[PDB]
Formats: C-alpha cells, structure tokens, sequence
C-alpha cells in the first residue's frame, strides 16, 4: 500500500541496529532539538532530508529500493555538560555521492538540514570518508614530499610572511617589499587574502614586480624563493588567466582563498596546478564564520578533509598562541588528519571517527596571525618540521625594516631547531633558548624587544 | 481515483484550470485590472493558439506568443464597460478567434494581467 | 617616526566624526565583545582586520595615504534585550573592492575578524552596496520582467515542484515523474538540489529524459514548460559542460547551488546564461549553517544580496509557514531587496540601510519546503505574483499520483488569485476559499482531506 | 589626408569638399557586403523604394514590447523596422533579448504577408 | 478607427497594395517597361505561391524566390500587345498558377519592373 | 561644380550603395521623396508610422499606400513634382488609413535657411 | 491618452525645475538657433532627438515611463557678446547608457542633433560622466603611476621624437633612424601617426628593425627605450 499522509521520521530513518558498511560516509552531528522533540526524531530528520526523504509520504520510494539508499541515524549519545544536546551519528550509501565532488558531498549532508524548525541548533562535527570515496579525488597537487623535493628545503618548518598594509600599496611597492622580506632568510612571501585586483594595485602589475623581487632575492641568498601569487577571482576564466601568467613566469607558488572562490572554481585549479607543476597555498578566509561556534555549523577539522580531498598544498591551521581563536588538542587533532595517512579515534582531540586516506597526500599546516620570535620555541613544539610559520606584522613591524626582521625570524627558528636536535627541552627552555640568540644576533635582540610583553590570551569559544 | 485526462486538454495560462467565467467574474477581473490603474489592451489570435516552433529551437525562443493587437492600449481608460465594449467588437469582427484580455503596468512595463476572455467553437 | 610596536586599533580605526561617502560599502556587524574589551576596540579591531591592518605598527603604512584606504568603525549602538552586545557600523572605500567580485567582497569583509581570540561572537546583519559599485556586477541574466516575457506568464505566481525521493530514482523513473508532474498544471519540476551525477542515475541520461518528457507535457497541455535542470558540478569544466548540452537540447532554464559550488563559478554560470539565453534558478544549500543564529554569523539578507550581484533569475527566500525556519516581517524585508529597485531603511524588518539597485534586474523570490494547499492563502498574501512557490512532498504525496497531485495546487492557486482580484481578504478568508474549490475540484478535495492537520509550528532563532 | 593639418595656427579653417580616388586603389576595398543588385535579387523586391521604420521612443522599451511594435509595423506594409541608432545593450533592453523578440516578430510578420520582411 | 485585417491578407509586392489593375492601368504598365527599353518576361508558379524556407535557413536563404519561365524573354520586343498577348496564353495553359510581368535592364542586370498580372481563383 | 562634385570618379564595378531618407517625413512628402531619389532608395518613417492616429499596422499601411500611388502615377506618365498632392488626395478616397494620416499631417513642414550650401 | 499630431519639444523636454542625480550623464551645448526659434524650444529639441523623443508623438510612450528615462534641459544661459547664442544644460538618466562603451554614449549624445533645421550650429563643450558610469570601463592600461614604474624614469617630463619624413623611408632606415634618436637622450621615438603598412616600408619589417634598434640603443645608454 501507498498511504498517503505524513508519518514520523524515525519510522524510516532511526535504525540503532545497523552496522556500517566500510564504504559508507559516516557524519557526527551535534543536535540540539526543539522543546518537545525527541532525538530519535531530531536524528532521523536530519537522516531523512539529508539523503533521500522529505516531509510527508511518496509513491516513488517504491520504484527504487529505499533501504539501500537512505541516510540513517544508527547511534545517539547525550552530550555531557549540556543541555538537551545529544550527538547522531548518521551513515550514508557510497551511492549517494559523485565522484571526485566536494560540493556534491556538502550539498547533502549540509544542504537543508541546518534550518529545520524542529532543531534549535545543528554542528557537523566530523565525517568518516571512505577510502573508496577517497581514492575518486587528486588530492593535493603535490604535497609535503613532493615539495620539499622541488624546493630543496628539509629539516626544519618553512618560513612565510604577508606583506602589509592589507590593502593600499602599489604594484612597484609590493615587490620591493617582497625582495627585502625574501633577502633576509624567509622562504616564502605572500598577496594578503583579499589582495586580488584593485584600482590601487592591477594583478598582472603585482605578479610582474613580484617575480622580479622573488628572483633577486634567490640570486642574492643562494636558497629557492616564492611569493603567493592571489589567483582568487570573481570568476574561472579570471582565475585561471592568473594562474596562466604565474605559469609563464615560471615561480613555484601560487594561492587561492578556497571558501569565498568556492570548491567548484577550487578543484579545477588544484586539478590545473598538478598539470603545471604549480603548488598551491590555500587560504581558510570566512571559516570561522562557519566552525567558530560550539552549538552551531560546521567544525574545522571537517573544512580541512574537505581541502584535501579537493586539493591544495598548504592550508591554514591556526597558531593557538595567536591573535586569533585555536585550541591546542583540538588543533593537534586535525594537523594529523591534515599530514598523516591514518588517524585513530580520539575523543580528547575531537576525533569521532578513525580515518585512513589510502596514500592521498599530506597537507603542510600554516601557522599565521599576531605570532612573534617569543612564540617560536612554542610553534616549534606544536607543530614539528612539517609546517610553515608565518610572520606578517612580525616582520614588517621589526624597527630595522624587512631584511632585519625576516633575520630575526630565521634565527629564532633555526636556534630554536638546533635546540630541538641537542635534546634540549623547547616547553621548558624555550624563553631561555632565544636569550641566547639574542647574544650574537642583534636583529633577534630588536625584535624581542618590541614583543617582549604581547600575548594574546582569551577564553576559547570552540571546546571538545 | 481519478485519472487527468489527456484529450483536448489544452490550457490558456492564468484562470483556465477554474470552471468558465460568468459575465460578473469577467466584469470584476476587468475592475481589478483599473483599480491598479493598469493600462487594459486586448490581443486576438486566428492561426496559431498555442506556442510552437517552427523558426528556431534555441533556449528561450518560442513561436506563438506575439498575438494582434485590437486597435490600441485604451491609455485614461477609467470605465470597465469601455473594456467589456471593445471585447464584444473584437468578437463580432473576429468571432473564429481567441482573444486575450491583458494589463500594462507602464513604471515597472510587465504585463500584470493576462487571460483569455473568449474561445472560438471547440475549445 | 615610524614607531614600532603595538597600538589599540581604536586609536586608527574608530571615528565617531566621520560622514560617509556614497561610493563607500557600509557594514552593520553584531559584535559581542570578550570581557574586558571596550566596544570602541572591539568595533575598530574588526574595521582594522578587515580593511588595512593589523596586530602591530607596519612601517610600509607610510609609503601610502592610509587615511584614503582604512576601513573605519564610524558608529556604536548598544543593542537593547542582550548584554555587551553592539552594533558597530563600518565604511569601506571603494578602492578596497575589486570590480565585479563578489567573491572579493566577501574575503574583505568576513575574512578573518570572526576568529578575533578578543570577540566572543560576530554577526553580519546588512551591507549598504554603493550604486558606483553596483554597476560593475552584470546582476540577474534575465530577471523578473523578462523572464515572464519569456515564459509568457501573468497575472500569478509560478508554480514548481522537486521530484522525490531525493536520490534513487532512475533516469527515465525521473523523466516518468516530470511529465506526470507538469502535465497536471505545474509550470516547473526541477533536480533536487543534491542531484548532480551518481551511479544510481548519471546527469546526461537524466537531462536527456527530461527534455522528452518536458515537451511531451509542453505539447498536451499547451502552456511553456521547464524542468531546472541541475549544473552543480565538482570542477568548473564539468559544470559548464552540463550547461552547454542544457542549450544543446533548447530547454528553457538551469539551476545551481550557489553556496556548494561557489560565487567564482556562479559568476562563470551567470555570465553564461546571459550570452546563451537560458533562465537561472539559484539554490541556497548550506545557507542555515550560515545564517540561522543571531549571535554568529551572516544573515540571509547580505547572502541575498551577493546573489543578485552574482546574478540569478530565482533564488530561495523560505516558506514562513513551512518546515524550514523562517520570520514573516525579516522575509518580506529580504524579498524587497531581491526584488525592487529602492528599498529604504527599516529596522523593523532588519534593514539597516536604504539600498539603491540602479535598474539592476530584480529576482524572483521561491517559497519551498513543507507546504501544502491549505498554505496557499497565506503564500499568495505574503509573497504576492511575483514569486514561485514549490510543491515537491506537496505533489509526489498525493493519493491519485502526480498529475492529479498537480492540479490540486494549480487549482488552489488560481482560486486564491480570484478570489483577491475580487477584492477578498486572504488573511480572513484563507480557508473558506479553498473549501469553496474543493465542491468543484475533486483533486483538491482529496488533498485538503490528506493535510489538513499539518502545520509547523515552532519558536524561532532569527529574530530581529 | 585629414590628420594633423585642421589644426595649424597659420589656417583659420579648412574643409575637405572632395576627394579623387583612384581606381588602382579603389580595388584593393572589398566594398559593399553585397550592393543594391544583390540586395534586391536576395529580398525578391523591385520596381519601388524599399520601406523602412525606427522604432520609438528612442530608449525606454522593454525586448517584448520592442518586438511587438515590430511585428505590427512589418504587417502593415513596411519592408524593413529598425533598432534606433542608440539601441545597442542597456539596461532597459539587453540586446540578446531583443534580438530573439524581434526574431519571432519578424517571422510571424514574413508569414502573414507572404513578402520578405526584415529588422 | 480600424483594424488592419490578419486572414488571407497575403500580399505580392509591388502594386500589391492598390485597388486591382484595370485592363488600362495594366497596359500602361506594359507601356512604361517598355518605353525604358526594359525587356519584358512572363515567370509561373502553381504550387509555391509564397517564400518558405525547406532546405536551408542560413542569411539571405529562402525558397520559392525562383518561379518558371514563360518561354523566353522577350528580347526586341517593342509592341506592348505582343506581351498582353503571351500573358493571355499563359492564362490558358495555367489558369491555376500565378503569373507575374517582369522588366529586365541588361546593362545593370537587375529587374527593374515585377508585378503580379494574374492570380487563380481565390486570392 | 553646380552639385559640389569636384573631381570626375570611377568606381570599377564596385557595388552600388542603397541611399536611405530617413527623418521627419511622412505621406506628404511621398511624392518628392520618389522624384528626388527614384527606386533605388530606402524611406524610413519612424514617426510617421508610429504616430499614425490607429496604430502601427494601420501607419505602415498608410506609407505603403502612398509610395504604391506614386510609383504607379509616375509610370503612368503622371508629374510627381506637379501633380504630387492630387495624386495623394485621390489615394486617400479609397484609402482611410492613408486618409487618416493625411488629416494628422497636412500642415507640418520643415523649412529654414541651409548652413551647407554649395 | 494617445493624441496623435506635433507639440513643441519644451513641453516635455524643458524642465527648468530638475534638479540633477548623482548618477545622471550631464552635458553643455552651445546652442546656435535659426531665427525665431526660442531657445527653450532649440534646448528641448537637443534633449529629446539625443534621448527618446522625436518629431511627432508617438503611442509607444504609454508603454514606459518616460519620465525616468528622458533626456532634460534644465537651464539655460545666454553667451556673453555672442548673438543669439546660449549654453543650454541636458542631463541624461544613467540608464540610456551602455555599460563601458563610449560608442554608445556618443551616438546618442551628438548622434543626429547636430543636423536639426532648426539650429544654425552646436557644439558640445563639456561632460559630467557620473561615477557610476565611470566604473564600468577600465580606463588606461596602466596610468601615469604605473608606466613611472615599468619604465624606472622619475623626476623629469619625458622626452619623445617622431622619425622623418611622415612617409617615404624604408623599414632599415628607419630603424637606423631610432636607434642614432635614442642613443643620444631621448627616451622614445615613434612611428609617425600616418605610418601603418605601405609599399615603402610594411609594418613586420618596420617592427622587427624598429626592435633591433632600441634594443641597440637600450644597452649602449643604460636607459630603458621604447618606440
Ligand atoms: O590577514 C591576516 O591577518 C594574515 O595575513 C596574518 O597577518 P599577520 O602575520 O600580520 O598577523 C593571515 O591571513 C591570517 O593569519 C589568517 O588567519 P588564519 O591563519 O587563522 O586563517
Ligand atoms: O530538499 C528539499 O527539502 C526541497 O526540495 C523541498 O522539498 P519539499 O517540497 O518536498 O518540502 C527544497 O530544496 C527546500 O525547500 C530548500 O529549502 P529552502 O527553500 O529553505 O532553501
Ligand atoms: O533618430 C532618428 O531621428 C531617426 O530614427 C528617424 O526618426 P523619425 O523617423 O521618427 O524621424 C533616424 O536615425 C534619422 O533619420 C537619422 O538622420 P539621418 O538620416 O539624417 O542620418
Ligand atoms: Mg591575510
Ligand atoms: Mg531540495
Ligand atoms: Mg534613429
Ligand atoms: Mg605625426
């Protein structure tokens, strides 16, 4: 029989029977439901609306076979700490899914669900993909091997750095900023994120004068250089003409603020970076519009799957000790999810499912944003060599100029590294280790100086 | 349950999926269209009533929605019996054709109302 | 002196004296401040972050005119029934933007100043786009007027339909679906916004079998129809290869996710549909991970915005009374943005300033999700002709099948209009009037007895 | 020929009335597309001026109501409507919609009168 | 005011707009072609009366441009009878075709004259 | 020199261009129009035809009506230049769209001194 | 209502009452008009055939809002010592215009109204280009700021020379030319405005020795040439 009418969710979609398939995508949402709502039913309408179901019955189900195809809430759990806070766990049919397709992905797990009336708040904490869903995407054009392989640079993380102002400067000032960054031992320079192109500062302007501070920067040091070139534009063909010039330049780095480009426009220049010999530096611009909030979006460490799925390099990790928001385990629990090729479940991290990525490579985690030489030691001890570091205002605040404050950073690092490798202890010794360096490296003496007393400390909003 | 039927099923758009017009219902669908202060204008079709095509095939393009306009768009008109007057002229002149009672909005120029007010023998 | 060290942000980036210029971007962002932090830094920091600056004094500030540049926090109002929680109104110059991005916009303004460690939260609410930059975006392909022109449809609103289940479904049980759908009195059916390509149906067997079935229903019933077919793709060339066999086959109109997918190939798409004469209907998916809080985030009005920037032909402005969340007076604020050409402040309805469009086309507004024909009176009051209102459960669900399940909404919809045009109060009537075509219209009658007691009713999170 | 000397301080106007071009030159021009012979031959019109209208008002009307206008002058008699000097692409009118209207009322007007029309 | 009428209204051209041509009126014609020593040419048609587009639709592209030949033109023809005199016999062999007069100009090789002379019954 | 024609031009077969008249005409002017250029031209009447009192089918009609009559009348034998008013009066009486644009325009001429003068 | 017949174009097109827009195309004619045509009637006439108007009324105008999209004179003032001689004040709505093409914007402009019977002559002597109609173009490749820049030249006009004769030379000899030009100072030479492709020198060979040349000249002096 075809009934006609409207019947609860969880008739169809509440199945705590089931055991998953290892190519099922798994999803671990945080639900809070409305008054009244029970979280068998606020589960399964997230199940429902999220994979094949709507509000009310259809004929159709019964040309196809629904027990195959839909989405289904198999495991709830309450949240301790909070109120009418339980955490669904949903499984999805491989089927479900295009291949090689972020967007395809979010579309249905993300798509309609966070604004269902029956829900006060909905976070999507963490997805298990499947090594089969993995294995239908590049991946990063290069990743962390590859890389260090092209630019000759091991044993210790790399060295960035943002010019500034964020906007305001011209094409020819850009550049000269750049060669005086690069010059003192940085490795990498960047366009800010919002840096594309402006009445102030033309594109092609910017890459031309950059390319010629970037090269004499590497004849002067003996040591490979790069500066992010911004592709982010406000359509394909424009990223692409940009990506195109970089390529006739011949540098090696390219970047792209993938959430406000889009994964769409994203993936096509992961997938034109691999055909060049391009890497590609992401940029996280507007996540925390979506990951900031405990009750409500989407976490960070399910972005970050998601870039590496679709592609790129280096991405943004957050510094913990920075001007801006991140917590230290909840970190180091997605730079692994980040680098490795398996992580286990690990609920202190904020890791609900164990993940395992089939050879796909590794993505370099960047710390940026208000870090300084005193936060070296610390940066260092967090991330490992596997990481660029960079220094915006760290550098093109220091009193002598750019050459002296990319100085200090280098020599902060490598102190720091050297240290490291002697077997000395970077958590307990770390103030001590740059006292040192600032003994025989005045650069390092002004730079501390300055920052000596500037740290940024405020209660964090997302917690495990 | 019922099943819609598929023979000579054929529809005019705006109001056609509602039983007939009584001479009352046509007299206040004209007086809707004046108190808005649209501008009323009648078209009449003889050949092709429905759209087709035959010219192109391209996205968007379609032959048979350009219809003939009978005399003008009657601009200061204020009176429905003025409107309802030329209908039966256009009827008397036209009576094997389907004619299409429609409102100008002339600030934002989209037709804010349309609707077939005859049928010719049938339909 | 170029004096390093750090400096409060207010000390640049507050002024209270300052009159804004019409060329500028004005921005109404909800900040709620970390203990301890006054407003005054709190609004300058993310006027700083989002604009010019950053942590620390930059001695590169003196190679420009900053005072041309900077984005500044020229206004503070304490927002009445929360506690340390502001409105700070922020200037943008134009010179900041690049032309025709929206994408560009958007990385500015919403980059990094949600991550701030010294914010708790930080809301979106309103941009004041200026004319000047209005008219470098293409907006709309078509438009309001014109689509109605194309589609020769007046005098009501649009009727659509999604097809369900949402995934499973075969292509030619699609197609199968389509023309029962159509052929009953609906003007649209369309993809479900999570149906792009999969094993269980591919994307070109599915266009294919609905076009045929599209103008089956075009030739027996007489009326235009279209069927939005979805180009939401994974890459930029996959996308676009969609669209071209969408123009191939001479159908009328194309959808898109455009949050999924991306502003950067929405643009691309856009432009496309302009240069090759296809009509555009633009799904929200993902926008409620966005916008459903009011302490976090970005409200729906600036997403709707960036739309008609973007360019669209129809987009999703919710149902008020269906299954998805939804306030009656902050809808009708964002449906006057979307659709008329001046629209002046109004804090009642959350619009925090007067918007000029300069003949940008306007954008048809589509109400879906979890309404049936008894919603009918109350859709057609609130949203008027101008709009196209979706039946997807509302058509599938009904206990004759699919054509008969259409005729009852066409029914229910024409019945409403007459019964306006003849002067009656929806508001008042609403149900007398549907009960009144139901003694004709068996369709209907077998509907109404179906849905009668469903209704969604539930507090809401976004409020003014 | 008329490149810099309209301006010299020592002339207080000049004029070019005419000008001789040689047919050695003449003939390395294409020309006209295809000239009055061909246009005829290709239009099926003889004996009698060829009748041509611009559409009005200038600016202001919308692609739809541009083809209506169209396809009522074709009608009546006129051989040829035309989009007025200043119509190309604004925003009252983009010109790929008015190109496909007057299309379709261009074509309705050729069937109905059984003689070639054009815009 | 009036309406211009839409059904059977096809028109043929040149003169095609004015009352019908009286046997002078028809003669004067004849006179004035072949005063301006235009030579004169009969063409028929029995089945396509009116252009169409079946094989091509590219610019500039239509069918039923091309009508038969009536013999041969009539080349040093100076005697306006001798022309009434063909149409008259055309008429006989075809009274269900449509025949039209035209007017060569040899030197600039383009016809200077063309207009319907007879029509079949019913239009 | 009595037409501005300085220098004697060949054109070796290059194509003939179409001139058009174009501006502030209407049915009156027919008759002058048709001496003055002759078949091989193009008339163009933009408000002469959509300003014709009974719309634009009816204006159309109008201008084509008047052109017909004069090209008839001058293959006749008949002076455009003397007799074009008779010719568009005795047009009018079989006529009425062509009547009614007459009766709009009748007294509308556009006559002052030329700046361009040979 | 549809009157059909002529009225004076200042009883829709003079409007001594508007006050301009922000995004309105403003422009100043000097008007010239025969005699006895007032030159309210000579102002309104401009406005009208360079916007939407023509010679006689039309019923298409009730199909729009010709008050939203007409062009305007709104003042008029006489030129000192001059003869029946006025500048007279049109404003344009932004909408007439298309985006980034100055084609456009000149054909309606000083399409046809500089032919009017009616007027003895006029010139065109200034234009408001709104800012919103500005950003619709891209303007200079690259502007005075930029071309400093590529070119490392600052604090000093800089110096050109146009090689000579206009025509005759051939494509070695005037490469010659450029490069004994710039290797004594000059920053830039160039192809006199007449030269293109002819039988004495084609454009390929011109460029190809012009190229030789400055890069001659470029490696003597230390200076970056062009030509
Ligand atoms: O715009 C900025 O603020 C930065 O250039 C850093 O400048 P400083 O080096 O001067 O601080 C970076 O984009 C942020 O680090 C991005 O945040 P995250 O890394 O969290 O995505
Ligand atoms: O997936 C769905 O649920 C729908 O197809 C509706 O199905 P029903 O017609 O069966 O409810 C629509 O996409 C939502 O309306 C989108 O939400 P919104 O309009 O808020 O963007
Ligand atoms: O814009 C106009 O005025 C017209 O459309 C005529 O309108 P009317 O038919 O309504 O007068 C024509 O472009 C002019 O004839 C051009 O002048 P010319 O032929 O001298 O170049
Ligand atoms: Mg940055
Ligand atoms: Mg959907
Ligand atoms: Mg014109
Ligand atoms: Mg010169």
């Amino acid at each position: 029989e075809f009934k006609a009418g409207v019947k609860d969710y969880k008739l169809t979609y509440y199945t705590p029977e089931y055991e998953t398939l290892d190519t099922d995508i798994l999803a671990a949402f945080r639900v809070s439901p409305q008054p009244g709502v029970p979280p068998e039913e606020a589960g399964a309408a997230v199940a429902a609306e999220s994979s094949t179901g709507t509000w009310t019955t259809v004929w159709t189900d019964g040309l196809t076979n629904l027990d195959r195809y839909k989405g289904r809430c198999y495991h709830i759990e309450p949240v301790a700490g909070e109120e009418n806070q339980y955490i669904c766990y949903v499984a999805y049919p491989l089927d479900l899914f295009e291949e090689g397709s972020v967007t395809n992905m979010f579309t249905s797990i993300v798509g309609n669900v966070f604004g269902f009336k029956a829900l006060r708040a909905l976070r999507l904490e963490d997805l298990r993909i499947p090594v089969a869903y993995v294995k239908t995407f590049q991946g990063p054009p290069h990743g962390i091997q590859v890389e260090r392989d092209k630019l000759n640079k091991y044993g210790r993380p790399l060295l960035g750095c943002t010019i500034k102002p964020k906007l305001g400067l011209s094409a020819k000032n850009y550049g000269r900023a750049v060669y005086e960054c690069l010059r003192g031992g940085l490795d990498f320079t960047k366009d800010d994120e919002n840096v594309n192109s402006q009445p102030f500062m033309r594109w092609r302007d910017r890459f031309l004068f950059c390319a010629e501070a970037l090269y004499k920067a590497q004849a002067e040091t003996g040591e490979i250089k790069g500066h992010y070139l911004n592709a982010t534009a406000g359509t394909c063909e424009d990223m692409m003409k940009r990506a195109v010039f970089a390529r006739e330049l011949g540098v090696p780095i390219v970047m792209h603020d993938y959430l406000t480009g889009g994964f769409t426009a994203n993936t096509t220049l992961s997938h034109y970076c691999r055909d060049n010999g391009l890497l590609l530096h992401i940029h996280r611009a507007m996540h925390a519009v979506i990951d900031r909030q405990k009750n409500h979006g989407m976490h960070f460490r399910v972005l970050a799957k998601a870039l590496r799925l679709s592609g790129g390099d280096h991405i943004h990790s957050g510094t913990v000790v920075g001007k801006l928001e991140g917590e230290r385990d909840i970190t180091l629990g997605f730079v692994d999810l980040l680098r490795d090729d398996y992580t286990e479940k690990d609920r202190s991290r904020g890791i609900y499912f164990t993940q395992s990525w089939v050879s796909t490579p590794g993505v370099l985690p960047v710390a940026s944003g208000g870090i300084h030489v005193w936060h070296m030691p610390a940066l260092t001890e967090i991330f490992g060599d596997d990481s660029v570091l960079q220094f915006g205002g760290g550098t093109l605040g220091h009193p002598w100029g750019n050459a002296p404050g990319a100085v200090a950073n280098r020599v902060a690092l490598e102190a720091c590294v050297q240290a490291r490798n002697e077997g000395r202890d970077l958590a307990r010794e770390g103030n001590t280790i740059i006292r040192e360096a600032t003994k025989w490296s005045p650069e390092l003496a002004a730079a501390c100086e300055v920052w000596k007393e500037i740290k940024f400390e405020f209660p964090a909003m997302d917690t495990v | 349950m019922k099943v819609w039927p598929t023979q000579n099923m054929k529809r005019y758009e705006t109001l056609s999926y509602l039983p007939p017009l009584t001479t009352d219902q046509l007299a206040r669908q004209v007086d809707y269209l004046l108190n808005n202060k649209w501008v009323p204008c009648l078209e009449f079709e003889t050949d092709h009533g429905f759209v087709y095509r035959e010219h192109h095939n391209s996205p968007g393009y379609y032959d048979g929605r350009y219809w003939t306009m009978w005399k003008l768009p009657m601009f200061g008109c204020t009176d429905p019996a003025q409107v309802l007057n030329e209908l039966e002229e256009c009827k008397k002149e036209y009576p094997n054709a389907f004619i299409r009672i429609i409102g100008f909005d002339s600030n934002r120029q989209v037709q804010c109302v349309s609707f077939i007010a005859y049928k010719p023998a049938g339909y």
